[PDB]
């Protein structure tokens, strides 16, 4: 999805959060570090809050681990640390409207 | 102080960053399952991620090797290095010198 370089880093760190936590969490399943995976983000933030999209990224990724859908129409947003914090994403009052 | 009670592998470092200095912390974790097989030889490579230099790279995998050798030197019943790959993540912000 016309990826930004810094994006690409982001990625990489949601996706080696991901992969922990599975095995912190239900060691049994082994779908993360055993397969491939196709991901795509939607061209359009700006590049200064692309990081922002990342915390959607790891749930997304979980989701297709267990197979379950989502919880519908909980919209997210925040910022992925690669050990479980959150940090603060930028230009707030836009997203909420 | 993102971390406080800094659970395993995760430690706290300083860096004297483009402007100021900076608190960082050093992340790591296990990227599979470690006990693939009992008798199982290959080594336990790393990755390391964080927009990461070149000559980081270079430090980054003498680290490594020094690691290696500690653990057999000091209490060789553990074999955790040699035996699993590992996932290191170093926060950018350092300048490169």
């Amino acid at each position: 999805g016309q990826l930004g370089e810094v994006m690409k880093e982001s990625a990489r760190i949601a996706y080696t959060f991901a992969r922990a936590f599975l095995m912190q969490h239900a060691p049994a399943n082994d779908y993360l570090v055993t397969s491939h995976i196709h991901l795509h983000v939607p061209e359009g933030a700006t590049p200064k809050d692309g990081p922002s999209a990342g915390c959607t990224i790891v749930t997304a990724l979980l989701s297709l681990a267990m197979g379950r859908p989502v919880r519908q129409n909980l919209a997210m947003t925040g910022e992925v640390s690669l050990t479980g914090k959150i940090l603060p994403v930028g230009g707030i009052k836009e997203k909420t409207i | 102080r993102m971390y406080d009670v800094t659970p395993p592998g995760v430690v706290m470092g300083l860096a004297w960053t483009a402007m100021g200095g900076s608190t960082l912390f050093v992340e790591t974790s296990l990227r599979r399952p470690q006990d693939k097989d009992a008798k199982g030889d290959k080594d336990g490579s790393l990755e390391v991620t964080g927009q990461l230099g070149e000559v980081m790279k270079e430090s980054a995998r003498i680290a490594y090797t020094f690691a290696r050798a500690f653990l057999m030197q000091h209490a060789p019943a553990n074999d955790y290095l040699v035996t699993s790959h590992i996932h290191l993540h170093v926060p950018e912000g350092a300048t490169p010198k």
